[PDB]
């Protein structure tokens, strides 16, 4: 018929395989890896970014040409998504074309040639891919945030810095690939397929084998503030503090303190009443705006706080109001019910996040990589509601107490300095 | 066979482009393939090939050649472009054939 | 293992049952714990007259600012607190309000949907606020070239008719629409015979169909109430509108011919065709090797920042064309190459191209059913537009039916020698003469 | 001036009082050379407390006097030299503004030896903030300052600039012997104290180069 399981073998070399057949008319395979700007050094900055774009370059098995015409010949796709610490090379396609679309996936991730010319011809592209991205100020303050909040690893930008455009070498790439794309750091997840096959494949073909190569440098915490005067009528601000780590016990606490302060409207053009942060900021300002709960969970660290888009003039009152509203919650300002409502919104949000073939594959993946197991959906539930009214208020405290690091970009004229909050 | 292996060395000396200090590949007519190929040469190999030619031209304008000592020797001639050129042609033949499919 | 061939059948069928008042209920039941359900109303700007242009939008804005059975604060609070996501929209021929929640709340949701459409508060005070708000969105949307372009396309393509109207409406209409007209619009258009309750996710058609019976009350007496009114046809006109502003950074150009309309089977072929020409933007990695000829040249000659083919369908008509964004100085070569490809369609398409185009369209259709919302959307629209639901298995047959020869005849039929509609915005000096563009409508 | 000038009378806009932030801005740019400037509030223009730094400046060393030479009369330079191996430069930075001022050091060093250089530059400022100043160091500096000052006015540009600055931020010309009496009338303490105000105050750094091995203000 159709329904049951999610195998997850863990081969010799430490390579992982996570299959789940759901009889969808389409398969969606992906290679998750522990890589990113986090392993970059002043010496090879941006080399990660480029590697991401370099996906279509010729491989020892498939030509820059066949890779594209090949994947296209079967209405297939191919892409690379990445955080500062994870990289994912996934491909979609109708069922009958999995084996075909695989050849390239396999080739792109294990057998790249990074030919000087191909590389050099590509490099100027970082100039563009990066410019489309920076169109959203939303991404400007985040690059700088991570910088002011850190001193290394995560403090590294997600998009190759300007000076390094065109200065990256074919070596830097290979080396980065040799050192980080190693069996024990990789996982071959995959939806719409039978575990047996995904396994058979991973075995005879994945030839980059065991290792741990470069070790990400422990992420220190700086706690600085970066400001960017640029004239925009809109000031974006992000004030955060050391948060929780991936899987941290303390983790889920914030996830909830997040949903208690409010994180991303649920009613089109509506006001968020279930959002304390929003509601409180609304009373403080007059003109249009938005403010939310910011939460990041990284391997050995995390970030947490709020983020406000406001008119340049009402930036002061907005960020301030956003604060008191975080303090007033760090002091038992959390109802047993607020914890009740958030607990659901989180369960809900989580669940809907997996309706997307991309979302599901990303869930199954992340686990099979930073663990090697798939935490049942009811287990995560029991984990989320098992969060005390205190745990939450405490998380709120850790914020008001810790050393903050802010990041703002707009006409900061009326915006306040971290040491004024 | 080791026969025309005596012939090639002959023809090589027959052509006499070494008298100008040109490598074999330096004399190739720059058709489309050759063009792409040269674009792939490493900065140095390219500048070396550049000077080599400009030198040969200044010779031809002067109506002279290199002193016997400087002539490129049949077995010391560097086929620097051929590897690349073969590839450019392979890639193309690929694309070519594939577009008929 | 299980092939595509089959996965297409093991897909749960869509249950459809009508109610005594005309309203239709439909749903695709899945294993999913979470889900989505909403009402897809057959109302739009096309249905608006010149004096109430924009009501359906002013309404889309007050649909969540509270009902009579429960004001703003309560309504919002009630929704948020259950982790449900309430959203919706409004186009020219289709409005829709749907909710994303846990399969559990399924029935309390239906109640909500119902309360929104039937009992919208329309508080006199909320109206004066949404007025300045819409007025804002008009000024923000006025800076989205892609939009300013398609509206202009329509504006001239269907000049002098309803389809020639913006969904947001005029400025005067926003500044003057009354509690009345808004009221009227709702009572006139949000009616059962013209509504579909679509559900997708882990829900039982039964439970669902019941909740409707319970909250989708009120029975029609006269015959005029259960009469789905036919709309006065909109006339297409080969023409052009050029909004020049050399001060803009890049220029936008959209060209199109008249389309058949939802019903016509050709829409399938048309899409296969569009798949052959595809789309492109400066961040496609395939670059110079992309299969789409137009994208290829776009790269080889840096013709455009982006381009896209589109087959916008409507009840009784449609727009078939393309839209590209380019630098002021390459507009011409771009349009040239583009039209060329169109002509290449009516005359020399290869089986090689179609074979591929089909596989792209297949993955394309499947990609539109990736979640409860998208599946719900397809159901809500299918019924409303096609008169039922068309399974991926059905589609796939219609697509495997297309061969080069078929594509040529269909494109020739709708493209060849037709006088197109053209919308140009920005530093468009280089693109020129309708005449020249008109002559690009023929000869290989 | 009189029968000719028109925009008249007034103070018009009033410069906003200069607050002090005390932050650190860093610029990763790839340069083989890292420039760094770590300072703290200095003395204002006029503030008698200025003649102090000006001297603490010349005591730590401020701008070579021997072509291609090592500065022995420069503690900062000399100290940093013992700490690093490769080429570099380090000096005493001093700024005197209307209602504020800046003071500290500035170091140009190879990216790798940036850590050791800036650190060494520091200890060498603390060691001087603790009676590490000879009655003579104060004697040698007092001259170098009197000298430098005097030579600054050989230039028609330099002279006009002196005569000017005064007639503007005062309305008087402080005779050349008055400024002398003002400069040497600086105690061996005043200097050591200035050095303290630095080690104590809230610093604000600024560095641009391959900052990879460069240290953060909160690491000094």
């Amino acid at each position: 018929p159709g329904a049951e399981d999610l195998e997850i073998t863990k081969l010799p070399n430490g390579l992982i395989i996570a299959s789940l057949e759901n009889f969808s008319p389409a398969s969606r395979i992906g290679v998750f890896i522990k890589a990113g700007s986090r392993y970059e050094t002043t010496a090879n900055l941006g080399t990660a970014h480029l590697l991401r774009l370099a996906s279509p370059l010729t491989t020892k098995g498939a030509s820059s040409f066949r890779i594209t015409r090949g994947i296209e010949a079967v209405g297939g796709s191919l892409s690379v998504y990445s955080t500062r610490e994870k990289m994912t090379y996934c491909v979609e396609c109708l069922r009958d074309h999995v084996d075909t679309v695989m050849e390239y996936l396999l080739n792109v991730t294990t057998a790249p040639e990074f030919r000087p010319w191909e590389v050099t011809d590509l490099q100027p592209q970082l100039k563009v891919d990066k410019a489309v991205a920076f169109q959203s100020p939303q991404v400007g303050v985040l690059e700088n945030l991570h910088a002011a909040a850190y001193k290394t690893a995560l403090a590294n930008p997600l998009y190759c810095p300007d000076y390094r455009i065109g200065k990256i070498t074919s070596e830097q790439l290979h080396h980065f690939v040799q050192n980080n794309f190693t069996s024990a750091r990789m996982a071959l997840v995959g939806i719409g397929v039978k575990h047996s096959d995904l396994k058979q494949v991973a075995e005879q073909f994945l030839n980059i084998r065991s290792g741990a190569g470069t070790s990400s440098a422990k992420a220190t915490y700086w706690g600085g503030e970066i400001r960017e005067q640029n004239g925009h009528s809109l000031v974006h601000a992000a004030v955060v503090t050391e948060g929780a780590a991936v899987g941290s016990a303390e983790a889920n606490a914030f996830s909830v303190l997040q949903h208690v302060l409010g994180a991303g409207p649920l009613i089109k053009r509506g006001s968020s009443v279930t959002s304390k942060l929003y509601q409180g900021v609304a009373k403080a300002t007059t003109q249009p705006f938005d403010a939310s709960a910011f939460n990041v969970n990284y391997s050995d660290s995390g970030l947490f706080g709020f983020y406000t888009i406001s008119q340049a003039a009402h930036a002061g009152e907005v960020i301030r109001a956003a604060m008191n509203q975080l303090k007033a919650a760090a002091q038992g300002g959390v109802t047993e019910e607020d914890v009740t409502k958030a607990k659901n919104q989180l369960k809900a949000t989580y669940l809907m996040s997996v309706e997307t073939a991309q979302g599901l594959l990303n869930e199954i993946g992340s686990e099979a990589l930073l663990s090697g197991t798939h935490t049942a959906p009811s287990v995560v539930a029991q984990k989320i509601d098992s969060v005390t009214s205190a745990d939450v208020v405490n998380a709120a405290k850790k914020f008001v107490s810790g050393k903050k690091s802010m990041a703002a970009s707009g006409d900061l004229g009326s915006t306040p300095f971290l040491d004024e909050l | 066979g080791r026969l025309m292996d005596r012939i090639r060395k002959w023809y090589y000396n027959a052509a006499g482009f070494n008298k100008y200090g040109l490598m074999r590949d330096d004399t190739l007519y720059e058709d489309d393939d050759v063009k792409e190929a040269l674009k792939r040469l490493p900065e140095d190999l390219y500048n070396e090939r550049m000077f080599r030619i400009k030198r040969a031209l200044d010779l031809s304008l002067k109506h002279r050649i290199l002193p016997k000592e400087q002539w490129v020797k049949y077995e010391e001639d560097k086929p620097y472009l051929e590897p690349y050129l073969k590839e450019v042609i392979r890639e193309r033949l690929e694309r070519e054939a594939w577009n008929k499919k | 293992a299980a092939t595509y061939a089959q996965t297409l059948q093991n897909i749960p069928e869509t249950n459809v049952t009508t109610l005594d008042n005309g309203l239709r209920v439909a749903s695709e039941e899945s294993s999913q714990p979470t889900c989505t359900v909403g009402v897809w109303i057959g109302a739009g700007s096309r249905y608006e007259n010149e004096k109430n242009n924009g009501a359906g939008y002013f309404v889309e804005h007050l649909a969540f600012k509270g009902t009579k059975k429960r004001p703003c604060a309560a309504f919002e609070k009630e929704v948020e607190s259950m982790g449900a996501h309430f959203n919706g929209y409004t186009s020219r021929e289709q409005t829709a309000f749907y909710i994303k929640a846990l399969s559990k709340d399924m029935p309390k949701v239906v109640e909500l949907l119902a309360d929104v459409v039937q009992n919208c508060a329309l508080e006199e005070s909320q109206i004066e606020k949404e007025r300045g708000v819409i007025l804002q969105e008009l000024k923000e949307m006025d800076n989205d070239m892609t939009n300013v372009t398609f509206d202009y396309l329509h504006a001239t393509a269907f000049q002098g008719t309803a389809l020639a109207r913006t969904v947001e409406g005029t400025t005067e209409n926003i500044k003057h629409l009354t509690r009345a007209d808004l009221a009227s619009y709702i009572d006139t258009h949000f009616k059962a015979p013209r509504m579909v309750l679509a559900a997708a996710g882990g829900i039982s058609h039964k439970e669902l169909v019941d909740a409707a019976r319970q909250h989708f009350s009120g029975v029609s007496f006269t015959y005029k109430e259960d009469a789905v009114p036919i709309l006065p046809r909109c006339r297409f006109t080969g023409s052009e509108i050029r909004a020049r502003d050399d001060a803009l950074p890049v220029a936008h150009v959209a060209l199109a011919v008249e389309g058949p309309g939802w019903a016509d089977p050709d829409n399938v072929v048309l899409h296969v065709a569009n798949a052959i020409i595809g789309r492109y933007d400066r961040t496609f990695g395939g670059g110079k090797h992309l299969s789409s000829r137009l994208a290829a040249l776009a790269v080889e000659h840096k013709l455009c920042h982006s381009f896209q083919t589109f087959n916008t369908s409507y009840s009784d008509t449609g727009l078939f064309g393309f839209h590209f964004v380019a630098d002021p100085l390459s507009i011409d070569d771009m349009m040239f190459c583009a039209q060329g490809e169109w002509m290449r369609l009516c005359t020399s398409t290869t089986e090689s191209e179609v074979k591929r185009a089909k596989n792209h369209l297949r993955s394309a259709m499947v990609a539109q059913l990736d979640g409860t919302t998208p599946v719900c959307e397809t159901i809500g629209s299918h019924l409303l537009n096609y008169g039922r639901r068309i399974s991926l298995e059905e589609w796939d047959s219609r697509i495997s039916a297309v061969d080069a020869r078929m594509v040529r005849d269909v494109c020739s039929k709708y493209i060849y020698d037709k006088c197109p509609a053209l919308a140009a915005v920005g530093p468009i000096e280089q693109l020129l003469d309708y005449n020249r563009i008109r002559s690009g409508m023929y000869w290989i």
